[PDB]
Formats: structure tokens, C-alpha cells, sequence
RNA sequence: GAUGUCGGCUCAUCACAUCCUGGGGCUGAAGUAGGUCCCAAGGGUAUGGCUGUUCGCCAUUUAAAGUGGUACGCGAGCUGGGUUUAGAACGUCGUGAGACAGUUCGGUCCCUAUCUGCCGUGGGCGCUGGAGAACUGAGGGGGGCUGCUCCUAGUACGAGAGGACCGGAGUGGACGCAUCACUGGUGUUCGGGUUGUCAUGCCAAUGGCACUGCCCGGUAGCUAAAUGCGGAAGAGAUAAGUGCUGAAAGCAUCUAAGCACGAAACUUGCCCCGAGAUGAGUUCUCCCUGACCCUUUAAGGGUCCUGAAGGAACGUUGAAGACGACGACGUUGAUAGGCCGGGUGUGUAAGCGCAGCGAUGCGUUGAGCUAACCGGUACUAAUGAACCGUGAGGCUUAACCUU
RNA sequence: AAUUCCUUGUCGGGUAAGUUCCGACCUGCACGAAUGGCGUAAUGAUGGCCAGGCUGUCUCCACCCGAGACUCAGUGAAAUU
RNA sequence: CACAGGUGGUCAGGUAGAGAAUACCAAGGCGCUUGAGAGAACUCGGGUGAAGGAACUAGGCAAAAUGGUGCCGUAACUUC
RNA sequence: AGGACCGAACCGACUAAUGUUGAAAAAUUAGCGGAUGACUUGUGGCUGGGGGUGAAAGGCCAAUCAAACCGGGAGAUAGCU
């Protein structure tokens, strides 16, 4: 469950360290963004000489959440923190060339094949 | 509730091994990637177990690639193929939620040498 | 189409080879005996009245006992009626089992919902609560305004207000029939249904189709 | 809501409620018949009767358990020495409640609660 | 918060129409003691269902 | 007592 | 001899001069996407930064973030930031007291609801013998939103770029209903750890108090963040509109006669209430088959005998409940408690022994304890009765059964 | 600016977005030198603004423990009319 | 008013504590002059909370949070 | 040493909630300020109404203050209701 003002870590090497969600896209009065949901974010902290800079407004896909993900059999997968992967604003493609930490299988879609291929785990 | 008991009983797994909280358990879970089926291992520390007959479940915690992960396995679900106890831990509590605040040396669990 | 009267045994989980978990409500549908048949010439509509279960004969009233004796049936928990279609026909004393739904994929389940008693507007109508701080005085979850001053000078009919919640007839539509087990008089339907465990339940084929 | 809940609050807090029944339980054991309000008598069954069952088998651990729930060695001795042996054959239902009208002071409904084997 | 007109004798009477008390339907008689008592209640001298449950 | 200046 | 302001909050309701969705006519309408006009009010019709602000600007969304009425809706519902009491200061005006839709800092928001209205829930009586059930449905209410992806099809169209109508499928947002099987919350009524102190003679072991002393977990129940379902198809009559045939008016003409099509509007379809529907309905069972007496001799009154079906009361109670009500049960009995077994939760009790100087560890031992849960069991309490309710049910006419 | 009407002046900083805030400019409607001017360490239940921590303030409320509300018995008001 | 108000001196036990704070107690004195049930909305006083963490609001109002001893260490600006 | 520091008694009254026919005609609860001083407090005394007193709010002078209270002029006057 990611809302506005939620702080998320960055699971890619795009240069951003943590970001602020400023809008949950995909509907009207939509308030929760789970794993695999595109969110509009603003970079709050970034490393120097990165490909993104503080204050940039982009969009990202949630890949890990504390609330976890529900499986068809009822099993739940949870993570110690919330993470997201920054995506190009126009083409919605990942900016970083690597993915950090485990990834969840709800991203098994045509547009997120890049993330899974680079995912260290599943 | 005799009817409910019988309905659940006929679909309970009989090969479930005996394990306790603090035990390092490796679980084989069926995973499908396209048409082909596959097995992947999720090894971690059992931090919580609920016994509810067919609805029994247990929580396994592990640190993968620097990120802590917790999986709540439905023990009787066909998705989980097998359960194996790699190590036996000695703890005084049924639930080990306090391990969420610890890592590295502080998260060590003493082995149970009965 | 005709339905049957069952009892809510409870809720249960059904596993499948593919690894999916199906939440199912277990409904016990014993033999439904036809106690009376309604005819157009005599009653003005076509329907069958059926009874299910059994009750102690000591507490059966004389007029109730006489009605069951007419159809040669043992007194049940109660009496329910089902409307008949054009081709349907039944006879007094006939027994209908859970196999009727063997060829049915979706069903309609109706029953009395759990009684919440006197409920406030927040619970009953999902009214938004007012500020818990910032000067609020004894108005944290009160309904608030209920009118528009002199022009109407009244409260309109149907205004949402606190009152009795639940304990009323409720119908849930298009519930999948996971399994029909005739040998034990059981009917497993995906999802939850109104009422607490052991409450009377009426199951009909899905009218919505 | 109060669905499938047990235990009367009796317009008291948990600490006061627990202490009151501890005293009342000892009174019923000390005096085999006592007079109290009907709702209080109904709750007293769920406290005194388990003590009698606990006294069915005599042991140091059981006596200490009885002491922790009564905090009066006189009652503990009474339960294990007399009440326990007397109710050795009864499968529950060690107490009986009889209604005795209403209290004059506040019109509260009153009822006697007594051990079933008070006959002498 | 307060009335704009004085309610009448009539309005007071109708409100009190539901205030009437109901007398006890009947008093049970002990099988042996023979005196009247409330049903499911002991008698004056401690009898109930024919047994002297209370000594006094 | 409210006021309307 | 008082009708309390702006804005916010909560809760709304109506209009249609329609913002989105729906149906159309023109288009300087190729397609996609627009422009303009007509019909349409069923549903839906952003979160934030700044500001007391409405407004407005800006950021990012959305199918769209409609315009208005309702005392510029709503303070006996909340707020009191702005204006508009008394304090104080700035600029400014005045010799001065003081003044300023100039600006600054601070500054008591009372009311237990009689009536109307509304949301719930009962009592009485009626419905023409009484009683127990199941119904018909006049009428009324609820519900009516919509995105994206895929196929059709890279087809129609277009030089290209670009890119469909019409029909299908899948999966979402918001909203609504139900429920706890699952994932979780709560769980001061279940276990365990621990600080200070007091007490049970003391050790050991326990209890009281300190917010449940502070904490860690947790049964049932309730519950959402949890997981099931819902909006519709179809039908009838239509709006704008498009037509067929066709005269008045030899032609033409959708219209005058006569036919056809046509939208989230309308009447139905789906869900709930519903015979106080006084127009009080229908169907099926159950119960009552005695004496007399009086005159104001009539739907008359009264005594005796009788007390049915059924109801109520009382008692044990409920996943029913403010109280009523409603459901279960009362010995020919599992209604509640206890009891027995089991399952849960907590996590190896106490006692004793063994190691250690000791704290402590180990064995007995996954032990002990275990609330509301599950399957059982008359051990306790649900009494033999009393009480209410009667004794064949008006007149008139019609059609039958008849003598 | 406790002073600026025009005015949310203009530029810069902070924010994804700042009528407030900070820095600067001077076009001071209508600052100004003991009815004191400009600075100032420390101090302030003082005014404005930002950040970390923190959380039911909020998204969006859920459950629980108590005192009322509700029922019974006793006593028994009030404004208003 | 048998009113949660106001009213100056003197006496000053135990354990923990720096303490006349605070907690539990001694001597001593009390349970506050309506009770009994129920366990609805709502109000009051509190406890807990998934994910987020000021998005609330005129304003972080209120809550939450920090909290003690030693020792290490501690910037600008300073009238030192 | 200190109108020094932290903090009870003690003296104050910044915030919130409750209460507002209140328990109370100004309080309660949780926080809050000072707490060796321009401190606080007991008993007694002095200042009297166009006067007192006032670290100055037109504050206070017996629940009354832009001129106290009591009695009198007095049946002031009222083109008003
Ligand atoms: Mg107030
Ligand atoms: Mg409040
Ligand atoms: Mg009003
Ligand atoms: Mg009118
Ligand atoms: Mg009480
Ligand atoms: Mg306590
Ligand atoms: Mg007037
Ligand atoms: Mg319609
Ligand atoms: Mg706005
Ligand atoms: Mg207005
Ligand atoms: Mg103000
Ligand atoms: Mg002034
Ligand atoms: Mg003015
Ligand atoms: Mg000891
Ligand atoms: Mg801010
Ligand atoms: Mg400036
Ligand atoms: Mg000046
Ligand atoms: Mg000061
Ligand atoms: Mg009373
Ligand atoms: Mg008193
Ligand atoms: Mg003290
Ligand atoms: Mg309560
Ligand atoms: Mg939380
Ligand atoms: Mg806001
Ligand atoms: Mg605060
Ligand atoms: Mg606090
Ligand atoms: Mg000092
Ligand atoms: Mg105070
Ligand atoms: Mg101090
Ligand atoms: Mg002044
Ligand atoms: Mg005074
Ligand atoms: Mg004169
Ligand atoms: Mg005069």
C-alpha cells in the first residue's frame, strides 16, 4: 500500500537513493499502489554524478512492499521495506541498468520483462 | 461441525514433518513459468506457526540480496511440495517477531542440542 | 427454476491440483419434501411449498401437524415456497435432493444477515467521521447537518440515519457451485453467504444467468 | 456487539470483579449456602465449581493452584479435605441456585446459591 | 429544547396510557407446604418444589 | 448572545 | 421586547442553460481527433502547494474534475482562521480625546427536544366465529458509473504519417452488499517474561498495588487493509433523428389515413419492504355441536356447567436485542452452566534429583495452565399446575343441494 | 518592513507545486534618528517559517477497558407555555 | 448546600530514591449517603493498531515521542 | 557570588479537553511558569468616592466601578414605550 507522501527506496542503479510518491496513477480517487503499479514520484535523495538529480519528477513501478503480495493459494510474501524502480516518464521504461534485491512475480508482464531479466532473484 | 472436520480431513497432507519456531527450514514450492513447472527452494528461519488443521500455516524469514523477506506458507497447499528441517534452533517463544529488528550477529539462533 | 432450502454449516477452504485455494461455504441441503402444490385454478399462481429437516413432535402445533399429515410428510424446520416455471411439475410428498444443482454452474443464495443491532451512521452508511481534534466538541462521529434551512423546513424521506442494521433478508447473486456432494447432502459454493452458522438458507439457480 | 461472548461485567472493572468473586467463592465454601443477587450467583458457578473439580485430585501443585485462586489456606484445606472427597462421584453441577424474591433496599433479584450436598 | 405550547390534559393521558402496571399472572402453590408463591421462587418459609430448601 | 456589527 | 457572519467540516437535495458516459443533424467531417447544434438529469462528476479565504494561480491526476437554486443550503450539527467589543503597536489623519473595508499580535461559540419532520422499534384496535402458518403484490424504496489491454485488424481510410466504426474477450479504479475460510488488527475474561514494594510465619512458591505496573504473544467474537458478489443482458413504449407507402397540391412530400426503426431518460427486467391495500385480499390445516332465567323481546342481559385450538406468563437462553420485539428450549429435555474428551494459545509448571562456590543450567517434560471454540454427557437449573382465549358464529339477495 | 495602497511588486533560495518564510532590489502611496535610528550575545508558556524524530492529526477508521446513555426500584428538578 | 473550591502554624516511621518527588506500606483513618441489571447508537476518560507518516489543519491543536546516572564528545555566534 | 541553573512544598495561570439549568456565579483533569527573591505568607494598622490606590489594564476599592455602597432631595425628568 503506497500512497502520496510515502517514502520508497530505489531498487535500481539509476542514482536515486529514495523517492517520494506524489500520485497513484491509473484511476480516480485511487489511493493504494501495490506491486506492479505505476506511481508518479519525485526524487528526494540522489547520489552525485548519477543519471537523475534531486527534484526530478518521474514515474516508477513498485517492486517491493511491506504489506506484501497475495498468492492464489493464500500465501503471502512480505519485504522489510518498500522499493520501486524508476521508469522513463514518456516511454515507461526502466532507467537503471541493474535491479537490486529480490523481485516479485506480479511483474511477469510484457512491459516489465526488462526488470525480471535483471532481477537477482525470481 | 463434524461435517467441516471430515471435509478438511480428506485433503490434509500426511507427509508434513515436525518443526518448531527457530528452526531453519528449506521449503520446495512449485513455480510455473509458462507451460513448464519448476521447483525453487525458499530457505529461512521459522518465526511463526499457526496450527488450524487444514488452515495451518507458518512464516519463514530470510535475507536475500540484502533485503529481508517473509513468506507465509500454507502448509497443506499443493503449491508447497516438501518441507525439510536443515537446522534446529532453541528459542523460548512461540513467535520470533523480535528477529525483525535484528540482523547479523544479533540475529543468531542457538542450535537445539537435545 | 426450483431451488432448495439448506443450512449454513460454515466456511471451508478447497484446494486444487493447480495450487489455487477456493473459499467455499458449506451448505447442508437435506431431502426437501413437497408439502403442497399451488395450482392456477385454485391459488392463481404455480408454486410448490417444501419443508426440510425435522422438529420435535412435542412442539408441533395441531394446525401445523394437520397440514403435514395432508401430504404424508414429516414436519420440518419450516415452510418455504418456490415459483414454478412453465414445464416444471411436482407432486405432494415428493423428495428433492441436492442433485438438482448437479447441472447448475451458478446459484443464488438468500438468508438473514447477522444482526448488528442499533448502528450509528458511520457504521450503517459509511458516513465520514469529523475531526477528532482541532476544537471538535462532542461531534466526533455525529451525523451532522440533516437539512437545508427554511426553504424545505423538514427532513426528506429516506434520509440516512442511525438505526437497526442487519438481521434482514439478503441475497447474493452469481455464486459459483464448486462441488455438489449428493452422498452427504452437501453443496459447496464459492464465497461467503449471508447469516451466521446454522442459519436457514435458500439456494436457487442464478437468475442473472 | 456481544456475539458469542461470555462473562458478566457487573458494572465493575476486571480487578474489582476478580476480587469480588475470590471473596464470594471463599464465602460459599466457608458457608455452604449464601445469599446474593441472581446475576452474581450465575457467575459464581464459573468460579467455585472449577475449584471443587481442582480439589478432586489432591496434590501439592493442585493445592498451590487453589491457594493462588483463593488466597486463604482455610478454604484450601476445606476444598481438598472435605469438599473434594464429597463430590468425588459428581460430574459437575456442585452448586444449586434458588431464587428468593427481591432485595428490599434496591429491589434487586436475590437468589440462594448452595452446595448440592448440604443435606445433613 | 423547550416547548412552545403547553401540552393538554389529553396529551398527558395518552402518553401515560402505556405506563399501566401488569399484575402477576398467578401464584404457584407448593405441593406440600400449600402456600402461594412466585413460580420458580422459594416460599416464605423456605419451601420449594415440596422440599424445605432453606432451614429458616 | 451573538452580535452583528 | 434579536432572523448569529465569511470560509472550512459533516450531511445533503433540486433545476438543466450537460462537464463525462448514451443517441443524433451539419461540418471548410478522408481516417484518428475535433468544431457547432439538437435530444438526454440514470449514474458519475480529483488529490495537493500558497492564502482565513470562496475565487484564483501552480503541481500531478481523471472518462470528466459541469453551471446554478436551496436564508450567497446546513453553528438548538462541529469549527472560529477572516471580518466586527474591551489590550497593544505601526503607518497615516487630528492641537487633542481619538480615527482608518489600512496593516499587525492576543482575544468565553450556551440550550436535558414538547410539537412538525426524519431514522428505527413496540403497544392497542381493526380486518365480523376463534386460532396456527404459507402466500398473492396495489404501492414504495434500493441499484443504474467507468478506464485500460487484447481480438476483429495494422484491416476500412490515407500518398504518407497515422489509424477505425460496428461486434467480442479479459482485467482494473470508484461505489455498494455480504462474510471471517484465508492474510491482519483488536483481544484489561488465556499463557509467559520482568521492575519496585507489601503480604501469605520463613525458604520455595504465589497474590495485591503501581495506566492491564511496564512488556511479549494470543482463543472466540467483532473487524478491513482481507476475499466473494453486484451494476447488466432482454422486453415495451419513445426523445432528437432516419425512413416506407402516400394524398391534400396529376409532381414533390416521413403524415394528413396507414406502417418501420430509434438513447445510460420513461414502464419492466434484478434486489428489499409490503393486505392499516379500512379496496384490511387468497390458499391449507386446527378447535368449540350444554342447561337455562328475565323484560326495555332484541346482532338483548344474566346465572350455572364448560375452558377447546391456541396464546400469554414464568424459567434456562440465543452468532436476536437499548427496552419491547424476534429465535431455541423446559425432564417425552442438550436451553444454559458445570463436567468428560479434543482442539487452540502460551512455551518445558510445581515438586524432586543432577551439575555448579553461586546466579543458573539439565532431567523428569512440548511439561503445566488454557476465556467465548468443537464433539459429547441430565451432574445443577429449566415444576404438577395456574392464567388468557369458549361453547358452531348477523341480515338481505342470488345460484345449487331438497321435501 | 508590526509601516507598501497598487501587490501574490520583481529577482534569487527552499517545495513536484510557497499570496507565508528567508535573501536581495528601491518605484519608501505614507521609515528615520531619545514620542529615539540601526545592530546585538543571552533570555521568552512571545510572532512567522523550515527540517529530523514521532505518531489515529489524517488516508479510514477497527477493536477493547471503564463512567453515562438504556431497563428496574427509590427520591425528584428546570428553562418555556 | 452534608458544595470536587479557599483556609495559617506543629508532628514527619519502613523499603527503593538525591529528595518533604514518586511507588508500595506502618501507626492511624477511610471506601467519598441512591442502588440493582443490561453490555445499543452517541458522549466522556483511557489502551492497542496492518500499510503510509502531517497527505490533517488557519496552525503538528491534541496526541505520540524524548526523559536517569557516570564517561567520551560537542559548531556557528559571543558582551568571553 | 547570583532578581544564577534543574526541581517539590509554596505563589502563579500559557495550552487543551471537560463543564456551561456546572461539583464550582471562574472550577476540574493532563501538561505549563517562577520557585534566595522586584519572593511568598500570618496577625494588626493606615489611605474614602471626583477621592483612595494603581510596575498603568480605566485595573482594583466586599461576586457591584468611565466615578463604590446606604439613606435622603424624590412621586427628579421622560415631546418615548
Ligand atoms: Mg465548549
Ligand atoms: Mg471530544
Ligand atoms: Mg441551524
Ligand atoms: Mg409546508
Ligand atoms: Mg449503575
Ligand atoms: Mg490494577
Ligand atoms: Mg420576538
Ligand atoms: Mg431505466
Ligand atoms: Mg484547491
Ligand atoms: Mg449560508
Ligand atoms: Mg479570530
Ligand atoms: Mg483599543
Ligand atoms: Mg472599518
Ligand atoms: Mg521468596
Ligand atoms: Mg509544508
Ligand atoms: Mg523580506
Ligand atoms: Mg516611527
Ligand atoms: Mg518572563
Ligand atoms: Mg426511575
Ligand atoms: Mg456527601
Ligand atoms: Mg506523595
Ligand atoms: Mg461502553
Ligand atoms: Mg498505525
Ligand atoms: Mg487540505
Ligand atoms: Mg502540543
Ligand atoms: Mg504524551
Ligand atoms: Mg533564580
Ligand atoms: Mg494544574
Ligand atoms: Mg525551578
Ligand atoms: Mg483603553
Ligand atoms: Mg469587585
Ligand atoms: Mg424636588
Ligand atoms: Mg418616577
Amino acid at each position: 500500500m503506497i500512497q502520496e507522501q510515502t517514502m520508497l527506496n530505489v531498487a535500481d542503479n539509476s542514482g536515486a537513493r529514495r523517492v517520494m510518491c506524489i500520485k497513484v496513477l491509473g484511476g480516480s480517487h485511487r489511493r493504494y499502489a501495490g506491486v506492479g503499479d505505476i506511481i508518479k514520484i519525485t526524487i528526494k535523495e540522489a547520489i552525485p554524478r548519477g543519471k537523475v538529480k534531486k527534484g526530478d519528477v518521474l514515474k516508477a513501478v513498485v517492486v517491493r512492499t511491506k504489506k506484501g503480495v497475495r498468492r492464489p493459494d493464500g500465501s503471502v510474501i512480505r519485504f522489510d521495506g518498500n522499493a520501486c524502480v524508476l521508469l522513463n516518464n514518456n516511454s515507461e521504461q526502466p532507467i537503471g541498468t541493474r535491479i537490486f534485491g529480490p523481485v516479485t512475480r506480479e511483474l511477469r508482464s510484457e512491459k516489465f520483462m526488462k526488470i525480471i531479466s535483471l532481477a537477482p532473484e525470481v | 461441525s463434524n461435517i467441516i472436520k471430515q471435509l478438511e480431513q480428506e485433503q490434509m497432507k500426511q507427509d508434513v514433518p515436525s518443526f518448531r519456531p527457530g528452526d531453519t527450514v528449506e521449503v520446495k514450492v512449485w513455480v510455473v513459468e509458462g507451460s513448464k513447472k519448476r521447483l525453487q527452494a525458499f530457505e529461512g528461519v521459522v518465526i511463526a506457526i499457526r496450527n488450524r488443521g487444514l488452515h495451518s500455516a507458518f512464516t519463514v524469514r530470510k535475507i536475500s540480496n540484502g533485503e529481508g523477506v517473509e513468506r507465509v506458507f500454507q502448509t497443506h497447499s499443493p503449491v508447497v511440495d516438501s518441507i525439510s528441517v536443515k537446522r534446529r534452533g532453541a528459542v523460548r517463544k512461540a513467535k520470533l517477531y523480535y528477529l525483525r529488528e535484528r540482523t547479523g550477529k544479533a540475529a543468531r539462533i542457538k542450535e537445539r542440542l537435545n | 427454476m426450483i431451488g432448495l432450502v439448506g443450512k449454513k454449516v460454515g466456511m471451508t477452504r478447497i484446494f486444487t491440483e493447480d495450487g489455487v485455494s477456493i473459499p467455499v461455504t458449506v451448505i447442508e441441503v437435506e431431502a426437501n419434501r413437497v408439502t403442497q402444490v399451488k395450482d392456477l385454478a385454485n391459488d392463481g399462481y404455480r408454486a410448490i411449498q417444501v419443508t426440510t429437516g425435522a422438529k420435535k413432535a412435542n412442539r408441533v402445533t395441531k394446525p401445523e401437524a394437520g397440514h403435514f399429515a395432508k401430504a404424508g410428510v414429516e414436519a420440518g424446520r419450516g415452510l418455504w415456497e418456490f415459483r414454478l416455471a412453465e414445464g416444471e411439475e411436482f407432486t405432494v410428498g415428493q423428495s428433492i435432493s441436492v442433485e438438482l444443482f448437479a447441472d447448475v454452474k451458478k446459484v443464488d443464495v438468500t438468508g438473514t444477515s447477522k444482526g448488528k443491532g442499533f448502528a450509528g451512521t458511520v457504521k450503517r452508511w459509511n458516513f465520514r467521521t469529523q475531526d477528532a481534534t482541532h476544537g471538535n466538541s462532542l461531534s466526533h462521529r455525529v451525523p451532522g447537518s440533516i437539512g437545508q434551512n427554511q426553504t424545505p423546513g423538514k427532513v426528506f424521506k429516506g434520509k440516512k440515519m442511525a438505526g437497526q442494521m442487519g438481521n434482514e433478508r439478503v441475497t447474493v447473486q452469481s455464486l459459483d457451485v464448486v462441488r455438489v456432494d449428493a452422498e452427504r447432502n452437501l453443496l459447496l459454493v464459492k464465497g461467503a453467504v449471508p447469516g451466521a452458522t446454522g442459519s436457514d438458507l435458500i439456494v436457487k439457480p442464478a437468475v442473472k444467468a | 456487539m456481544r456475539h458469542r461472548k461470555s462473562g458478566r461485567q457487573l458494572n465493575r472493572n476486571s480487578s474489582h470483579r476478580q476480587a469480588m468473586f475470590r471473596n464470594m467463592a471463599g464465602s460459599l465454601v466457608r458457608h455452604e449456602i449464601i445469599k446474593t443477587t441472581l446475576p452474581k450467583a450465575k457467575e459464581l458457578r464459573r468460579v467455585v465449581e472449577p475449584l471443587i473439580t481442582l480439589a478432586k485430585t489432591d496434590s501439592v501443585a493442585n493445592r498451590r493452584l487453589a491457594f493462588a485462586r483463593t488466597r486463604d489456606n482455610e478454604i484450601v484445606a476445606k476444598l481438598f479435605n472435605e469438599l473434594g472427597p464429597r463430590f468425588a462421584s459428581r460430574a459437575g453441577g456442585y452448586t444449586r441456585i434458588l431464587k428468593c424474591g427481591f432485595r428490599a433496599g434496591d429491589n434487586a433479584p436475590m437468589a440462594y446459591i448452595e452446595l448440592v450436598d448440604r443435606s445433613e | 429544547a423547550v416547548q412552545q405550547n403547553k401540552p393538554t390534559r389529553s396529551k398527558r393521558g395518552m402518553r401515560r396510557s402505556h405506563d399501566a402496571l401488569t399484575a402477576v399472572t398467578s401464584l404457584s402453590v407448593d405441593k406440600t407446604s400449600g402456600e402461594k408463591h412466585l413460580r420458580h421462587h422459594i416460599t416464605a418459609d423456605g419451601y420449594y418444589r415440596g422440599r424445605k430448601v432453606i432451614a429458616k | 448572545m451573538f452580535k452583528a456589527f
